[PDB]
RNA sequence: UCGAUGUCGGCUCGUCGCAUCCUGGGGCUGAAGAAGGUCCCAAGGGUUGGGCUGUUCGCCCAUUAAAGCGGCACGCGAGCU
RNA sequence: CAAGUCUGGGCUAAGUGGUAAAGGAUGUGGCGCCGCGAAGACAGCCAGGAGGUUGGCUUAGAAGCAGCCAUCCUUUAAAGA
C-alpha cells in the first residue's frame, strides 16, 4: 500500500448540539453553541466549546477527530505490520539462517543443511541456488 | 412499493388505476407499486 | 474540474435572464440534442455528472458533444457571516442557459442508446429537457 | 439434439476420458455411468483421430443411451485449414491466421451430413460466416 | 416538389402565421413579392426536400415557378420556422449546397471510433439543368486517426464549387471510454 | 416591546402534532419455524429506577414490551426553586 | 347580501375550484401524421417454436441468458449467433 486518505465523509457521524457551559449570558443559555461529534462505526466522541458558534465548532471538532484517526488508523499501519514481517530477529548467538565462515572456508546453510565451499564467492551474488532451496525448506512445511 | 416515479419494471408489469390511486399489477410481488 | 484556464476579472455581477437563447437554437454537430425548456445557472457539477452518465451507460461507444461551458463564478459568503463587507468568494462556475439552447448533441449511437442516454442526463439538470433529431436544423447558408 | 426430460450433448476430448474435468461428472449428475462410456465407448474416438470429438448422450434412466457420434465442430476444424489453435481473443479486420477462397472448400468433405445441404456451396457460405467469429482471414 | 402559394397583401404578420398561414417572400434580381405558404403541405415537403431540391410555386397566375430556399429564420424557443426565403431562378448558374452521403465503413470502427460527418452539405455554384443528389463519397478507408477532408472528392462534370480547398469535410475520431476520472 | 416582554436547568401541572419507541393490522423479504429487516395504515393508551455532572445533551449500572422524537415565549418563577 | 338560480356553445368528477416543484400514470376530451387491416393477429385460442452452433475468447462453468469481440450464412411457413 502507498496512498494516504481518510476522507471520513459524514456518513457515519452523529454530531449533537447540547447547550454551552460556562460562563457567557442570555445567549450561552439560550443558544444550542457545544456540539459534540460522534464517530458511530468506532464509538469514539470529541466535543468542542472554545467559540460562541456551532457551524465553527463542529469544523473544529473535526478538525481534531481527523487528527486523532489520524494516529489511531496508523497505529494499526503498524500493529498489522509488526507481526505481518514474521519472528526471525533476535541477532543472538543460537538464531542464524546461514554462517560464512572464511578461515576454513565454507558456507553452512542451517536450514536445508547444505555446506557450500566457496565463501568468497558467494559474496559477489551467486545466491540462485541456495534461494532456490530457501523457497522449498520454506514452502515445504505449510 | 410506495414511491413518487412508478413505472412499469418487466415486461409482464400492467399500470392498473384503482381507488383515484396509481397502482402496478405484476407476477411477482416485489414489482407490486402503488403511487402515493 | 471544468472551469476556465484564464479570466480577467475574478468576480462578476449576478445578472439575469430574460427569455430566448440568441444563439444555439439548432443542431450543427451531432444527430440527436438535448435541449434546454426552462432559463437557469448550470454548475459545472451539473455538466459533468451528467457526461459521466452518459459514457457510463453506453460504455465505449459514440462521442459526446457539450455545447455549453461554466465561465460565470458563483460567489457565497461564508456562514454565520453578516451581511456586508465585500463581495463573497467564488465557490465554482456555472453556465447560464436560457431556454432554447441545444446543451448536448450524441453521434455514432443508435436511437435507442441516444434516446435512453439523453433521458438520463435531464434527470441530472435543475430544469426541463426535450431530445430532438437534426432536419431543419441546417443553417449552412 | 434429439428429445428431451433427460439429455446432454458435450465434445469429448481425444485418446482419454473417464475422469471429471472437461465434463465427466456433469451427465452423472443428470444420470450417468462411469462403466458405459469410457472404455465400451472409446472404440470409435480411436477412430475418429483426436483433438475433439462431438459425441452426445441420451438418458433413458437404465444405462440405455443414443450414442450418436457427430462430426467435429467447426470451430476446430478451421484451426486445421488455417494453423491457429485458438483463433483469436476478439475477432473483426485483424487475425493471427489466413484461408483462400478453396481453403473453405477443403473442409466441405468433412462436414457433409447433418449441415441442412447436400452440397458444397450452399453449405459453405454458413462456414463463411464462421470465419468472421474466430476471424481467421479469407485471402482475397 | 410542388406546392401551392399565395399571393400576401402585407397584413397582419403575426396573424396570418397563426391561422395556418407561414410568411415569406421570394425574390431574385428582378421582381420581389411577398406570400403565405400554410405550415401544412410546407412543413411535410420541407423537411423531405430541403434546400437542395427545387420546388415550385403556383400562384393565383399559373406561374409555377422553380425555386430553393435560402433562409430559414426559426422561433428559438419552441421550434417552430417564422420565415422563408425563397431564390428564383431561370438558367442562371448559381450557388447550393448540396446532400453528402459517405457510403462506406472506415477502418475506424473496428477498435472504436464515429464519423463527423462536419460539412455534410457542401455548397457548389452550377447550373438549373445541373442539379444532382447524392454525391457519394468513400468512407471505407479512413483510419482511426489520420482523416479525409477538404474538396478532394468526386466532382461529377459541372460541378464548379466554392470552398477552399482545404474545409474538414469529416473526420474518424476516437470513441468515449468509460475509463476516465482525474483531479489534481 | 428598552416610562421593562425575568433569561438555563430541575420540580409541579399538563396538552397538542406524527415524520410512531412499544402494543394493534398489513405488503414484501436474500420470510422454512422462531426471531429479524424495510415500508404502509394507525396515537387510543403507555413510555421505569439509579451513579456522574448545575446541566439540557450524554456515558454507565439493573430492568423493560418500549424506555419515541417534537410544539406549546427551546410551555409553565403574579406556581416553586 | 343589493342586483340573472338569464340566454347560446363547450371543458372538469377532483370539493379540483378553495396553496406548491422536479417527476410519474391506457384519467378524460379534441386535434396530428405514420403504420398495418380478405400476403383479413389487434388480443386470446391449435401447433410449431430448427441446424452449423456450445461462435470465438475469457472462465470452476460462461452451452443464446457473467462479461469482451464479430455478428454473417444455411434449411424453411417461420425461428435471433
Ligand atoms: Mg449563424
Ligand atoms: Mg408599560
Ligand atoms: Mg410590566
Ligand atoms: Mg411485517
Ligand atoms: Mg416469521
Ligand atoms: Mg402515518
Ligand atoms: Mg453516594
Ligand atoms: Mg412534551
Ligand atoms: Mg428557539
Ligand atoms: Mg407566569
Ligand atoms: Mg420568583
Ligand atoms: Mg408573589
Ligand atoms: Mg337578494
Ligand atoms: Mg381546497
Ligand atoms: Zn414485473
Amino acid at each position: 500500500d502507498e496512498e494516504v486518505e481518510v476522507v471520513l465523509k459524514p456518513e457515519e457521524l452523529r454530531i449533537d448540539v447540547m447547550r454551552a457551559s460556562g460562563p457567557g449570558g442570555q445567549g450561552v443559555n439560550t443558544t444550542d453553541s457545544a456540539v459534540r461529534v460522534v464517530h458511530l462505526p468506532t464509538g469514539i466522541t470529541v466535543t468542542c466549546q472554545t467559540t460562541r458558534s456551532q457551524i465553527k465548532n463542529k469544523e473544529l471538532a473535526l478538525k481534531i477527530l481527523k487528527a486523532r484517526l489520524y494516529e489511531l488508523e496508523r497505529k494499526k499501519r503498524e500493529e498489522e505490520l509488526k507481526a505481518l514481517r514474521g519472528e526471525v530477529r533476535p541477532i543472538e548467538w543460537g538464531s542464524q539462517i546461514r554462517s560464512y565462515v572464511l578461515d576454513k572456508n565454507y558456507v553452512k546453510d542451517h536450514r536445508t543443511g547444505l555446506m557450500r565451499h566457496d565463501p568468497e564467492n558467494v559474496l559477489d551474488g551467486d545466491l540462485m541456488d541456495l534461494i532456490w532451496a530457501g523457497l522449498e525448506w520454506k514452502a515445504g512445511r505449510r | 412499493k410506495v414511491r413518487a416515479s412508478v413505472k412499469r419494471i418487466c415486461d409482464k408489469c400492467k399500470v392498473i388505476r384503482r381507488h383515484g390511486r396509481v397502482y402496478v399489477i405484476c407476477e411477482n410481488p416485489k414489482h407490486k407499486q402503488r403511487q402515493g | 474540474m471544468l472551469m476556465p484556464r484564464r479570466m480577467k476579472y475574478r468576480k462578476q455581477q449576478r445578472g439575469r435572464l430574460k427569455g430566448a437563447t440568441k444563439g444555439g437554437d439548432y443542431v450543427a454537430f451531432g444527430d440527436y440534442g438535448l435541449v434546454a425548456l426552462e432559463p437557469a445557472w448550470i454548475t459545472a457539477q451539473q455538466i459533468e455528472a451528467a457526461r459521466v452518465a452518459m459514457v457510463r451507460h453506453f460504455r465505449r461507444g459514440g462521442k459526446i458533444f457539450i455545447r455549453i461551458f461554466p465561465d460565470k463564478p458563483y460567489t457565497k459568503k461564508p456562514l454565520e457571516v453578516r451581511m456586508g463587507k465585500g463581495k463573497g468568494n467564488v465557490e465554482g462556475y456555472v453556465a447560464v442557459v436560457k431556454p432554447g439552447r441545444v446543451m448536448f448533441e450524441v453521434a455514432g449511437v443508435t436511437e435507442e442508446q441516444a434516446m435512453e442516454a439523453l433521458r438520463i442526463a435531464g434527470h441530472k439538470l435543475p430544469i426541463k429537457t426535450k431530445i430532438v433529431r437534426r432536419d431543419a436544423y441546417d443553417e449552412a447558408q | 439434439m434429439k428429445k428431451v426430460v433427460a439429455v446432454v450433448k458435450l465434445q469429448l476430448p481425444a485418446g482419454k476420458a473417464t475422469p471429471a474435468p472437461p465434463v465427466g461428472p456433469a451427465l452423472g449428475q443428470h444420470g450417468a455411468n462411469i462403466m458405459e462410456f469410457v472404455k465400451a465407448f472409446n472404440a470409435a474416438t480411436a477412430n475418429m483421430g483426436d483433438a475433439i470429438v462431438p459425441v452426445e448422450i441420451t438418458i433413458y434412466a437404465d444405462r440405455s443411451f443414443t450414442f450418436v457420434t457427430k462430426t467435429p465442430p467447426a470451430s476446430y476444424l478451421i484451426r486445421k485449414a488455417a494453423g491457429l489453435e485458438k483463433g483469436a481473443h476478439k475477432p473483426g479486420r485483424e487475425k493471427v491466421g489466413r484461408i483462400t477462397w478453396e481453403q473453405v472448400l477443403e473442409i466441405a468433405k468433412q462436414k457433409m451430413p447433418d449441415l441442412n445441404t447436400t452440397d458444397l456451396e450452399a453449405a459453405a457460405r454458413m462456414i463463411a460466416g464462421s470465419a468472421r467469429s474466430m476471424g481467421v482471414e479469407v485471402v482475397g | 416538389y410542388r406546392l401551392k402559394a399565395y399571393y400576401r397583401e402585407g397584413e397582419k404578420p403575426s396573424a396570418l402565421r397563426r391561422a395556418g398561414k407561414l410568411p415569406g417572400v421570394m425574390y431574385n434580381r428582378h421582381l420581389n413579392r411577398k406570400v403565405y405558404v400554410d405550415l401544412v403541405e410546407f412543413d411535410k415537403v420541407f423537411r423531405q426536400a430541403s434546400i437542395h431540391h427545387v420546388i415550385v410555386l403556383e400562384l393565383p397566375d399559373g406561374q409555377s415557378l422553380p425555386t430553393l430556399v435560402r433562409q430559414v429564420n426559426l422561433d428559438k424557443r419552441r421550434r417552430r420556422p417564422e420565415h422563408v426565403d425563397f431564390f428564383v431562378l431561370s438558367d442562371e448558374p448559381v450557388e447550393m449546397y448540396v446532400p453528402l452521403r459517405f457510403v462506406g465503413t472506415p477502418a475506424g470502427v473496428r477498435a472504436g471510433g464515429v464519423l463527423q460527418e462536419i460539412h455534410r452539405d457542401i455548397l457548389v455554384k452550377v447550373s438549373p439543368r445541373n442539379i444532382p443528389e447524392f454525391i457519394e463519397v468513400d468512407v471505407s478507408g479512413l483510419e482511426i486517426g489520420d482523416s479525409l477532408h477538404a474538396s478532394d472528392l468526386k466532382l461529377p462534370p459541372g460541378v464548379e464549387l466554392a470552398v477552399s480547398p482545404e474545409e474538414t469535410i469529416a473526420a474518424v475520431v476516437p470513441p468515449e471510454d468509460v475509463e476516465k476520472l482525474a483531479e489534481e
